[PDB]
C-alpha cells in the first residue's frame, strides 16, 4: 500500500534518480514521516508545482 | 543577453 | 511596456532560455505562431504553463558526483 | 537612466558575496555608509580595489588533496 | 542560487 | 645566504601553490623567463604583485556539490 497511492499531500522532493530505468522522486509527504519514491511523470501531473520547486533550486548555467 | 548560456539543472544520486 | 510578455495573449509554445541577472528568474518564452520571443517572470510561467517549465527543466538534467 | 553599479561612485568597504551565473564573475560589493549593495564586474574590482578582492578570497580559502 | 551562499577558494595541499 | 626570495629581482609570472605549513601563508612563485621557482611570503605578494595573487585565487573560487 505504498507510493503516491497513500493519498498524502506532497510536501517536498528531496532527491531524484533514474537508476530504476524511470525518473523517480523521493517525496516527503505532509503529516507523515515515512517518505517513499514516486514516478516523475506522475508527479508532473499531480503536483507540478512541487516538481517545479525541486528543479528550480537546482538551476545552473554551464560554459 | 550574456545569460543565454547552457542552462543545466543539476541533479545527483548521492542520497540513497 | 506597451505590448510585452504574457499580455500579448498568445499561447506559450516553449521556453528557449532563462536568466536571473535582474534579481528574479525569468524565462525567454517563444510563443506559438509568433517568432519574436520575450521575457516572462518565472513565478508567472510556473503558474500559467506549468508543463512548459517542467518540460524545459527535464531536457536540461545533469548528474553530479 | 538609473545606473547604480561600480559607477555609484561610493567607496568600497568589503565584498559580501559572489556569483558567476552569468558568463562573467561578479562580486556583491558593500560600500561605506550605505546599505544598498550592488553587483560589480569582478575584472573591474580586481583592477580598482585589489586589496578588497584579495581580502575577500583570503577569508574563505580551504585545502583539498 | 550561488549568491547568498558562502564561496570557498579550493587550494591544493600538495601542488597547484 | 639571503641571496634568494623576492630579492632574486625577477618579474613574477604566476603562483604555483600555497601552504600554511611554516605557520604563515606562502605562495610558491614562478618567475618570468626562469624555471627555478621559490617561495614568497603571502603578505608581500599581496602588496607587490596583487594581480598575480588575485589571478591565483580567482581560478579556484567555488560554491560546491
Ligand atoms: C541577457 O540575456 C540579459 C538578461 C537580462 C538582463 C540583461 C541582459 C540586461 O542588461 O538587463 C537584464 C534584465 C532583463 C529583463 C528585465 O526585466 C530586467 C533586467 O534587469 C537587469 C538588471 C541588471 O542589473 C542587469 C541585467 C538585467
Ligand atoms: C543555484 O541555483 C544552484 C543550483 C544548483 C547547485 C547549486 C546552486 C550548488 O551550489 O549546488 C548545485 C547542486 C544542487 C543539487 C544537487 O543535487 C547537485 C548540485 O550539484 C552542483 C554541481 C555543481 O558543479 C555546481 C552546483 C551544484
Amino acid at each position: 500500500a505504498r507510493g503516491f497511492e497513500r493519498g498524502l499531500e506532497p510536501e517536498k522532493i528531496i532527491g531524484a534518480t533514474d537508476s530504476s530505468g524511470d525518473l523517480m522522486f523521493l517525496m516527503k509527504w505532509k503529516d507523515s514521516d515515512e517518505a517513499d519514491l514516486v514516478l516523475a511523470k506522475e508527479a508532473n501531473v499531480k503536483c507540478p508545482q512541487i516538481v517545479i520547486a525541486f528543479y528550480e533550486e537546482r538551476l545552473t548555467w554551464h560554459a | 543577453r550574456q545569460l543565454s548560456r547552457k542552462a543545466s539543472v543539476k541533479v545527483s544520486k548521492t542520497w540513497s
